[PDB]
Order: structure tokens, then sequence, then C-alpha cells
């Protein structure tokens, strides 16, 4: 089963600053890695695939980077409203694994 | 024929799609000797239509089915068989050896080229009517490459499209003019494309289109035409915001002719268009993400006008049903008024999706062009990764 | 074609080598009614080349494959099948019965010699446009044996060496001159040379040259041209220092033209060359003492100066693979100025060296000749002898 | 040819005999698709020749192999393949439907019956350029017979021996004379003959020679020579007191000509003979009570002199190995002087007498004449009943 596994769980950047959040596979995944975000007590969202293809509609401030076995989800001009805990998933091949969910605090 | 072919006439009214071939190969496969391929293409001579595919030299059953998901190796092979039987040890016909092929006939006899060798020092032969005539070693070695499906004649005259160099970043295509296996000239590209690999082309009023994959920018497809009599070419891109490479964007509302659609670097997927004003039809799989379905659209004029949103369609392979890679071919030596177009639809089965298995074949699909509006049926693969466990 | 064949051609310059066949056979077989042969070789028609190679007459898989690796016995038979398919049951042709043949095609049709018989009793018959036309009974008593690869006819005259008598020592070996099946006569080895086995023949400029096998105390190898036209030959030895025999003692800084070159007696494997001044080649497996690797090597005129070391060359079988036996053949009916040459390269899997199975089959794989530099690639069999078991 | 054959030439000297088709069909039927098959036999048309017998609709490895030592039913039928290639399931052709045939050629197109039917209520049907043209129905209603092996043609007339009655006594033959499927005459059988069955015919000098089998009293085979021109024929016996059918009493010193010769009263075994006066050669089986080995003699005039023991032989098959049905037969299109002489040999591997596996299937080996003394070797069928089980 491919692993998936973000470190830290929790980061925190200020209003219109920047955070970059890592997440990282247990083998090459071929860029097949999707981010998607979970607002406080809502569905997720599909934000990127295939780590930078922006999904119908995020806004170009969350770009996604990433090779390998490492990639990361960077958002820029962090509105007070980021406030959410994004998720990589893996989507290479079966079963669609995910991450543990990155908390992003707003300083 | 006894005689050179010329491509005298134009497409036919395209308005719905009729199948005209189908393999099975993969359920066969389950419990006959079938060979395990990929990379499939269907070429007609004069006297009949094969399908043509690149061998990995193993049967889906056989033990050394495992790890067919690598492309290239010394067990690849261009071979070819009957319309619509699977690509059986026994029936098929290799055509020359190689990991990259391209086959088409002229009229009087036909051409297949192999390539074939390590990534950095790879050379192509030039077979015709089953001898080699001409090899050209690679020019910027890193992995020469070549159309993947058939090359269209004009008197003699073969337009062969290459790409030798990075498929992440800049690479050097040349336009090769054969005429009987030899060299006649070849160009560089030259137009506003910004990538070249796997090029579909087929052949109208004495001029050859080219379908292609930009697999460092392009989610829009690049497309060539070449004079085939004056011996030169252009490329610009389908300026249509449907989009139809794989993965990609979602479709935007006006699109780009002359550059890459940006939103998806370095992917692609084979893949084919009939450009003929009106008459265009565009073809992509239904998901943007994977290579699951395959619908046609009608999308009139989709090559020049930048909004051209899709008037009528076509659904081939279901998106709960895998596809692949597709490209065009017609049987030039068929009787009538004009040109029935059709395509292809590999349909890949195995690793990297279905990965509870260890091999990669493919099943094929085709289709050419009615006149007529005839209703629709999705066409899957068919067999159950269960059975084979 | 419809007239005899004459070879009015010299050979083109041969700079590098092109992949012409590849057979995958026991990589196929692990998993398809495959035949256990041994001997291949390719032979061409004015039509089509093929691949022949001696049947064991039985399939890798099925349990009557065990203990192939003897040589000889009623079950052996000539078969030919298509270029670079597998030898399958169903798709093999009986050219006749025997343990050693030759086979080759005077422009009109082809002649098919099958030795059968005891040790002590043996005999050879002629086929000629497949019936049985000349026989020819043992002289010496101890196993008659013959070429191994095709023969090569000029004007209806195709000369065939037989060797009759002991592989360690002097025996009776004798060249036939047959023209349409039958003898028009024969004479017995003359020159310097001192034992003859398995000759690879090629031919051009109205000239026959064959490279054989000394078994007796040859390490280098001897070598007989043949006028087809008046009937005569004579024999001596590849000067060169470049051994090319297997196994052998390690290449001297000098040699021997007219006579054997010391060091390892009563063995060969049968192999090839190409003589022709400058564009002189050579093939010998990379190890010494086995039959692992192949390779080619430039030594410009090497027949003729005791002192040609190689100054070009061109690996073809790693020495991390098997190889086997080695033999020449041309498409002397494929259009152009000149002979493309060509040769096969016989990879030996199975008993003695890989004894975890009990079968002996091989693979073949084919190469021509190109004027072109085209880079090289390493071309393994490529079974994997665990899953046999 | 496009023209009828007329047999204007005379046997050749028959003085050894060389191998000319080998099947090998149990040994490879162990791990391939072959069929079960019995009463073989060989047949040339102009263009080849080719391996007919009749099959069980089976495939020796499949479940429903089980019980082909019955002779005759609804699932066997006159099937053909190529000279020396096993009867497989995918290169047979079903000539028609039936449990006794005969098969020949007639210069033109070629003349295949199969017989078939309920004992008492069988049917001839006559098959002319693969289409029924005549059919004949049975005539003294138990078991109508025939030839077993290729029958004769002059210049478009082919007799045609049947027997239609009890194996076990007086039972009626007649000899038919049909040209292009359609019956010219049939008469009686006529001459010192007491019962005949499977005649072994070939032809020279405008006249037909059928060595048959007698089951009622015969241990000397009866001879039938057949005017195919003025269409008559007549019968003797073999003079010669080497017997040859099997299972037969020890030979005597001095035979019988016009009369069965006393001993194995209700059986026999298909079985030839080349009748030419001092070039007369016989075959038995090397055993006297069952179908083990198989051996040629030389016995100048064994037809006329009833005195006439062996001098010259070859054994063929060995005793310690099995053989089963004989017959002869000749390509009468094959170039030269005279006529080659050939033979087939059945050999009957399974039940009854290995009855370890349920099955009978057989292998085929076919000889010709060669003018030369060839030295000689025994030709096993060669498979292990022990890897079937
Ligand atoms: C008997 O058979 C006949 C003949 O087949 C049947 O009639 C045919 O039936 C078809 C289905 O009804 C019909 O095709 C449709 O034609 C319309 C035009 O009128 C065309 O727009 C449709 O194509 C869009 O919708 C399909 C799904 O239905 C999509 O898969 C397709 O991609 C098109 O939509 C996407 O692209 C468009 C262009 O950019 C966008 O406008 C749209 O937003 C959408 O985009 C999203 O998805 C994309 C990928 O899926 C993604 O990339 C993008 O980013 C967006 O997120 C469709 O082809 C035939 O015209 C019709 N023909 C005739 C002669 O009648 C008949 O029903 C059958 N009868 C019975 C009883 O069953
Ligand atoms: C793309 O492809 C091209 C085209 O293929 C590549 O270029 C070619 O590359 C070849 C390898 O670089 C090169 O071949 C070499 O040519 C030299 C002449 O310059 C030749 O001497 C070499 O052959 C000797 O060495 C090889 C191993 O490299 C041995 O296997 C061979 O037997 C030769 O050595 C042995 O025999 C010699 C003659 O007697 C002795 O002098 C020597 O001592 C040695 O003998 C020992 O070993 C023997 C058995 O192994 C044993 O019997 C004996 O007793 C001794 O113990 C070699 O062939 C091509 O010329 C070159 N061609 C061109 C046009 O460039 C290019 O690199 C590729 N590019 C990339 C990026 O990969
Ligand atoms: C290289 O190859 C050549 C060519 O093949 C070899 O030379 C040939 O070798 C043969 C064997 O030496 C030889 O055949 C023999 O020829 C004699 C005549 O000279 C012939 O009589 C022999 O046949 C009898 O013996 C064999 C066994 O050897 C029996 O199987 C056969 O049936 C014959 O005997 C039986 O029938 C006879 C006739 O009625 C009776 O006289 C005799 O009593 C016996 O009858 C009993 O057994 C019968 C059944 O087995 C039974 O029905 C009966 O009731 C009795 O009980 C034999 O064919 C070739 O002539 C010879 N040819 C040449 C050109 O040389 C050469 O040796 C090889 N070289 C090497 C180095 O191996
Ligand atoms: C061939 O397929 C087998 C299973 O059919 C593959 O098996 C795995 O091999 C790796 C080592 O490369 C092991 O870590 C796995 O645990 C193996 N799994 C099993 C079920 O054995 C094998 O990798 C494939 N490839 C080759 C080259 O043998
Ligand atoms: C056929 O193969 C088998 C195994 O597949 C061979 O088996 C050996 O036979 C010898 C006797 O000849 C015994 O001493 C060994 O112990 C056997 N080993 C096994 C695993 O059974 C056999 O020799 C081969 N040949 C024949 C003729 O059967
Ligand atoms: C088919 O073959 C089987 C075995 O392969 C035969 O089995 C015997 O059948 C008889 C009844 O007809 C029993 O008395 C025996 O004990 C059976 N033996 C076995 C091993 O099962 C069977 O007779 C054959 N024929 C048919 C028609 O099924
Ligand atoms: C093919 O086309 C060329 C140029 O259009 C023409 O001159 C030639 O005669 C044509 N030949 C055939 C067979 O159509
Ligand atoms: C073949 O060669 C002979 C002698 O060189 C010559 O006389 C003959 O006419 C030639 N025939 C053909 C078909 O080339
Ligand atoms: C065949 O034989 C008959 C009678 O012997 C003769 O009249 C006829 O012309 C011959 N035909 C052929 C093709 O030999
Ligand atoms: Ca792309
Ligand atoms: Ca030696
Ligand atoms: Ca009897």
């Amino acid at each position: 089963d491919i692993v998936m596994t973000q470190s830290p769980k929790f980061m925190s950047t200020s209003v219109g600053d920047r955070v970059t959040i890592t997440c990282k596979a247990s083998q090459d995944v071929s860029t097949a890695v999707v981010w998607y975000q979970q607002k406080p007590g809502q569905s997720p969202k599909l934000l990127i695939y295939w780590a930078s293809t922006r999904h119908i509609g995020v806004p170009d401030r969350f770009a996604g980077s990433g090779s390998g076995t490492d990639y990361t989800l960077t958002i820029s001009s962090v509105q007070a409203e980021d406030l959410a805990l994004y998720y990589c998933q893996q989507h290479y091949s079966p079963p669609w694994t995910f991450g543990g969910g990155t908390k992003l605090e707003i300083k | 024929i006894r005689d050179f072919n010329n491509l005298t006439k134009g497409l036919c009214t395209i308005n719905s799609w009729h199948i005209y071939g189908k393999d099975n190969a993969v359920r066969i496969g389950e419990d006959s000797d079938v060979l395990v391929t990929r990379e499939p293409y269907v070429s007609c001579d004069p006297d009949e239509c094969r399908f043509y595919a690149l061998s990995q030299g193993t049967t889906i059953r056989g033990k050394h089915s495992n790890g067919t998901i690598h492309d290239r190796s010394q067990y690849r092979a261009l071979i070819s068989w009957p319309l619509s039987s699977p690509p059986t040890v026994y029936n098929s016909r290799v055509e020359c050896i190689g990991w990259s092929s391209t086959s088409c006939h002229d009229g009087k006899t036909r051409m297949s080229i192999c390539i074939s060798g390590p990534n950095n020092n790879a050379s192509a032969v030039i077979w015709y009517n089953r001898r080699p005539v001409t090899e050209i070693n690679t020019w910027a070695r890193n992995i020469l490459r070549t159309q993947e499906s058939e090359c269209v004649c004009h008197n003699g005259v073969c337009p062969v499209v290459f790409t030798d160099g990075s498929a992440t970043g800049p690479a050097e295509t040349r336009i090769y003019y054969f005429k009987e296996g030899k060299i006649l000239k070849w160009e560089p590209l030259a137009g506003t494309a910004k990538h070249i690999e796997e090029c579909s082309c087929y052949g109208e009023r004495a001029e050859i289109t080219c379908t292609c994959r930009d697999n460092w920018q392009g989610s829009n497809r690049p497309v060539i035409r070449i004079d085939p009599v004056a011996m030169t070419h252009t490329s610009q891109y389908i300026c249509s915001p449907v989009l139809t490479d794989n993965p990609r964007p979602d479709d935007p509302t006006v699109g780009k002719c002359n550059d890459p659609y940006p939103g998806n670097n370095n992917n692609g997927v084979k893949g084919f268009s009939y450009l003929d004003g009106v008459n265009t039809w565009l073809g992509r799989t239904i998901s943007i993400a994977s290579r699951s379905g395959y619908e046609m659209l009608k999308v009139p004029n989709a090559l020049t006008d930048d909004k051209s949103k899709p008037t009528q369609g076509q659904t081939i392979v279901l998106n709960t049903d895998w596809s692949g890679y597709s490209g065009s071919f017609m049987d030039y030596w068929a009787e009538g008024e004009c040109y029935r177009a059709c395509f292809y639809v590999e349909l890949i089965r195995g690793r990297p999706k279905e990965d509870k298995v260890w091999w990669t074949s493919n099943s094929i699909v085709s289709m050419c062009s009615s006149t007529e509006f005839l209703g629709q049926w999705d066409w899957p693969d068919g067999a159950k990764i269960e059975y084979f466990l």
C-alpha cells in the first residue's frame, strides 16, 4: 500500500504570508499526488491533482510541487479563511492512501 | 495496388461512428497463447487491414509477462495479425525488432520502421518490402522515438515524424521524407509547436495532418501539416478550448492557438483528431486525470476558432472503463467518393492501476465513420482481473 | 526468382551491425507449444527469409524434452518457420528428417540435405524441390556430418562441405558440388587445413568462402575458398592473432597462417567470419573458456596478415550472457549495389551449464551490416531458468 | 498438374530404403493439441505430399480420448496435414466424415471417399474437388469397408476396392472404377483370392497392383492386379513361403499360390508389397504373433515362385518396438526416369497392449526407396507411456 506521510501536523503562518506543507509517499508515485482541503467542519475540496494541476476554480495562490516521494503544497497571501486541515492523497495505484492532514493555524 | 497511392479524396461527412474492429485479446488471452502488447495500431494494405502493436515477448499467462509495464527492452518487437483476431503466438507476423514503430504502405509495398537501442545510443532501421534498407542512428542521444501508429504516403513519399531528446523540455523533432526506404530529405520541426511526441496522422487532398502530443507543457494538442509533394510542413496548436490531451486542466472558455495551454506539465497520452472545417471531430478520454473513458466530439473548426465548443458527441468507452492511446487510420484503397475516417483506442489493462496482476497488456477497439446517425454503444475491454489470480 | 542466382556483387562496407531478427523462443516457450531445437540457422528464398533449426521432437515444456542435450537421435528433424516467430508446433515446416543439415536456394528452388543414421552407418539424402533426389551413404563410418547453416549456390551449383570421421584427429572431409539435387562432382579436402567441421559460408564475386571449425588442434579457424564455376577449392587458416574459436588459448602477438594454432585440442564451436581485405570482421565468444558473450571485431586483413589486431568492435551478447553457435547468411535477392552481410548467434539455454532443468533448447539472434555507425546493444536470450521449476 | 496422370513409368531399382517422413505425433502430443488418429496413410498431390489418417475427434490429452480403441463412431473423420508435422487441431484439414477412407489425386484434383454408418446400414460418399458427388449405400449390410491408404488413378479412372460382409468368412468385395467422382462401372471380385480387406495399391506401366488382407484364412497375402484402361482385374496369392500377414504361422519351405496358406484364421493387419520380378520387396512385422517390429525383405519373384526365400533385407522398426498397419504410396509427379517406391508404417501406441493409458493413437514412419545401398536405422514412435500418468 503506498504510505503517504505528512510532518509536521500543525503549522502557523501569518496573514498575507506563505506556508509550505510537505507530504511524502513511500515510493515513486510519479507526481500522482492529490491535495484536498477540509475547511473546519466541512467536506474535503479537491484543490490540486497530479501535484500541480489546480481543480476547477481554486485560486492560483495554491501551488503544489514535487517529484519522486517528495511533494509540497504552498499557499501564498494567506487569507484568515485558509485555516483548515490539508491532506495529501496518492493517486497512482490502489488503494488510494492519504496523509495525516496538517492543520494550518493563522498567526 | 501495383502503383503508388495519391491521396486524391477528401474525408467523408463524419456524422456518427460504426464499430469496425474488436480484438477481445485480454479476455481470450486468459486461456489462449496470446501476446502481451501495448502501443497498438491499425494500417491497411491495398489488400487487407491488420492490427499492429509492439509485442513484449511473452504470453499474458506466461511467467515472463511480469514487469511488462516497462516500455522498452530487447524483447519488444513490432508484430501484426488479422483484423479483430487476438495477437496470438501462432498468427503474429514479426515486422521488425524494436520498441518504437510506425508502419505504412505506399500503394506498392510497405515501410516499417522499428527503433531499438539503449536510451543513449539508439538506432532506427527502415524496412521496405520486408528487408532492411536504411537505418538512422541517434542524434540527441536520449531516447529516439516515433509515431506509434501508421504513417501516410503520397506518390512514394512518406513523411515520418521522429523526436529525439527529452520529454521534459525542448527535444530534437525532425520530419523525414522517405521514398521506398531511402531518405529523400528531412527537415527540423518548424512552427509554433513546443514539443512533439507520437503523432497520429491521416491524409487527404494531397496533404498530411498529424495531431501529436505535447509532453512538456501541452494540454491542447499540437498539429503538424506536411505537404508531401513539396516536402515542407508547419505546426500550430488546436485552438479549441475543448482540451483533448490527458491529464488536462479543465477546459476554458477561450483557448490558445499558437502556444501550449497551461496546467499539466510533463505528461500526455498519444491522441488523434479529424480536422476538416465544420466536419472536425476530436477525441479525448472522459476523465481529466486518468485514462478512463474515451469519447468523440464534433467541434466545428476546432483547429482555427478559439472558442469552439462541441456540437455533437459520441461515447465510445465508458468513464467507468479503461482506455489508453488513440491514433487515426483510414483504408485508403476502399471503394468510393471519399475517405472513411477511422481511429482506434488502446485499452490498457494491468499495471499500474490494476496492480493485482503484474503484467500490462491491452486490448484494441476500432471504429470508422458513418454519414448516418447510428446510435451509440460503449465497448469495454471486458476481462475480470480476478480470474487471473 | 525463376532463374538461377549468380553471385554478381561484392559485400557492402561493414561499418557496424543492425538487428535483423529476434526469436525470443525460450521466453515464449515457457507458455506456448514451442519446439526444442538447437543448431539453428537462417536462409533466404527469393521470396522470404526464415529461421531453420534442428527440432528435437518435443516442446520445451513437454516431459520428452528431458535429455535433449544429446545431439543426434531419430526424433531430430530439420524444421523451418517465419523470421523472428518462435519455432512453434503449429507453424513449423519439416524440411527433412536427420541430425545434420544444410539448406540453400539456388534461385529456382531449394536444396535441403538432412543426414541420419547410427554413427557407424549413416546416410545423407538430398532433397530438391521438396522431394528426395540423391542420397550418399557413409564413407568413413563414424558420424557423417555437414554445414549446420545455409549453403551457397552459383548458377545451379552449390558446394556443400561434409566431414566423415573422427573429431579427434584426421577425418575424411570432401567438398561436393551438386546442381539441382544430382552430384556434379566431389573432391577431397585439399590445402593446409587440418580438420574440418561446420563450415559457415557466404558468397561474393563468383567465389565461396567458408570459415569452419578445427576440432582436432585449432583455435584459429580454417578457411575453404571454393570456385563454384571451376569446381575447385583450397584451404588455409586465418592468419590473425585474434583467435576466434572457443575454448581458446589467449591471443598471441603474431599467429599462424598455414597451420593450426596450438593450445586447445579436441574442441571448438561453429563460427563465422567476413573476409574482405580492410573490410574483414571476425566474431568470437567473449569468454575464452566458455560460450558466453559474442562479439564482432573489425580486424583489417585477418585472413592474410599475421599480426592483425582489431581496429573497431561491437558487442553483441554480453559476457554475463550465454551464446553458442554462429554462422553467416545473406539475402542474396535483396535490392542494391551489394551484399548486406549478416550472421546469427545460437543462444543455448539448458544443460549442461544450467542443469537445474533437463532440456537444452536455444534461442536465435540475427544481425545484418550497416554502412552507418549505429550504436550498440546487447541481446540476451532472456528467460529465467527459475520459472520452469 | 492440369491434366490427368498416366502411369507411364516402372518402379526404380529398390536397393535399400531412405527415411522420407517422420511424425513424432505421440511424443509431441503429450504437450500439444494433437489429434488421436489411427489408420494413417500418405498421398501426394502434384503439388505436395501429406499425411492422411482417420481422426477420433479428441486430443491425446483431452478426457474424450478415452476409448479410442473402438474403430468406428460418429466422431471419426478423414483428416490431412503437412508432411511430417503432427496432426494438430490447428493444422488438420477435414477431408470428409467417416470411419473408412481412401483418397487419391487424378492429376487434375482429388477424390476422397469416407464410409459412415451403423454396421448394418452404412453409406460411402465420394467427394471430388472437395464436394460430394456420388454416394453408394451398403450392399451386404454388415460393415462396408475400403482401402485405408491412397488409391491409384490412370487417365481419370481410379479403381477402389470395397468389401462389404463378414470378416469371418465369404464377404462381397467389388472393384469400383470411378472417373471424376461418377461411377464408370464396377465388377465383383474375381480370381483365386478368398477374402479381401484393406488393399495397399501402387501403379506402374499402366497397371494397378493391390496387396490386400485375408482375414478369413490367410497368412499369405492376396493380390489384385487391375487393368485401369480395360477395367478388369484378377486376384491370386503371393506364392512365396515368406509369409507376410500377422499373426502368422511360421514360414514354410514351399508355399501356396492359388489358395490361402493355413494356420491363422480370423485375423490380419493391413500390409503392402512391391512386386516387380527380381526387384520384389515384401514387408511383414518381425513378430509372428504381434504387431511389433516391421522389416523389409527382398524376395526376388515372390508373387510367382513358390519357394522364394529372401536375399536382402532391412530393419525398419525394431522387434522391441511397436508397429501396426502398413501401406504403399509413390509421388507420381516427382521428376525422373521412374517411380520411387515408398511405404508407411503406422505405429500404434495405447490400448490394448499398453493399457496403462485408455487411448489408442499412433505415430507414422515413411520411407522411400534408394538405388544406393544406404545403411539402416530403426525408427521408434518414441513416447514413454509413463509420462501420461
Ligand atoms: C442513441 O445514440 C445516439 C447517438 O450517439 C444518442 O445521441 C447522441 O447522444 C450524445 C449524448 O446525449 C450526444 O452527445 C452530447 O452532445 C452535446 C452537444 O449537444 C455535447 O456537448 C456533449 O458533450 C459534453 O458532455 C459530455 C457528457 O454528456 C462530456 O463527456 C463532454 O466532454 C462534453 O462536456 C464537457 O466538455 C464540454 C466542452 O468543453 C464542456 O462544455 C462541459 O462543461 C464538459 O466539461 C467538463 O468535463 C470535461 C471531461 O468530461 C472536462 O475536461 C472539462 O474540464 C469539464 O470539467 C455530448 O457529447 C450526441 O450529440 C447525440 N447525437 C445525436 C445524433 O443525437 C442517443 O441519445 C441514443 N439514444 C438512446 C435512446 O439512448
Ligand atoms: C554507442 O555504440 C558505439 C558502437 O558500438 C560504441 O562505440 C564502439 O564501442 C566499442 C567499445 O568501446 C568499440 O570496440 C572496441 O574497439 C577496440 C578498438 O579501438 C577493440 O580493440 C576492442 O576489442 C578488444 O576489447 C574488447 C573489450 O572492450 C574485447 O572483448 C575484445 O576481445 C578485444 O580485446 C581482446 O582481444 C584483443 C585482440 O587480440 C587484445 O588486444 C586484448 O588484449 C583482448 O584480449 C584478451 O581477451 C580476449 C577475449 O575477451 C582473450 O581471448 C585474449 O586472449 C585476451 O586475454 C573493442 O571491440 C568500437 O570500436 C566502438 N565503435 C565506434 C564506431 O565508436 C559507443 O561507445 C556507444 N556509445 C555509448 C555512449 O555507449
Ligand atoms: C549397415 O546397414 C546395412 C543395410 O541395412 C546392413 O546390411 C544389411 O543388414 C541386414 C542384416 O544383416 C541384411 O538382412 C538380412 O538379409 C538376409 C539375407 O542375406 C535375410 O535372410 C535376413 O532376413 C531373415 O533374418 C531376419 C533377422 O536377421 C528376420 O527378421 C527375417 O524375417 C528373415 O528370417 C526369417 O525369415 C526367413 C524367410 O522365411 C527364414 O529363412 C528365417 O528362418 C526367419 O524365419 C523365422 O522368423 C520369422 C519372423 O522373424 C518367422 O515368421 C518365421 O516363421 C521363422 O520362425 C535379413 O533381412 C541385409 O541384407 C544387409 N544389406 C546389405 C546391403 O548389406 C549392414 O549390416 C549395416 N552395417 C553395420 C556396421 O551395422
Ligand atoms: C515477478 O513477479 C513476482 C510475483 O509474481 C514479484 O515478486 C516480488 O519480488 C520482490 C523482490 O523484487 C519481493 O520483495 C516481493 O515480496 C515479491 N512478491 C512475491 C509474491 O513473491 C517479482 O518482483 C516480479 N519480478 C521479478 C523480476 O521477478
Ligand atoms: C528425465 O528427467 C528425470 C527428472 O525429471 C530424471 O530423473 C533421474 O533419473 C535417474 C535415473 O536415470 C535417477 O537416479 C535420479 O534420481 C532421477 N531424479 C529424479 C528427480 O527423479 C531422468 O533421469 C530423466 N531421464 C529419463 C530417461 O527418464
Ligand atoms: C474412461 O476412463 C475411465 C478412467 O479414466 C474409466 O474408468 C472405469 O470405469 C468403469 C465403469 O465403466 C469402472 O468399473 C472402473 O473402476 C473405472 N476406473 C476408474 C479409474 O475410474 C472409464 O470406464 C472410461 N470410459 C468411460 C465411458 O467413462
Ligand atoms: C500521383 O500523383 C502525382 C502528383 O499528383 C501524379 O503526377 C501521378 O501520376 C499520380 N499517380 C497515381 C498512380 O495516381
Ligand atoms: C549466371 O552466370 C553464368 C556464368 O557467370 C552466366 O553465363 C549466366 O548467363 C548467368 N545467368 C544468370 C541468371 O545470371
Ligand atoms: C494418358 O493415357 C491415355 C491412354 O494411355 C492417352 O491416350 C492420353 O493421351 C494420355 N494423356 C496424358 C496426359 O498422358
Ligand atoms: Ca501534456
Ligand atoms: Ca579447436
Ligand atoms: Ca489372416
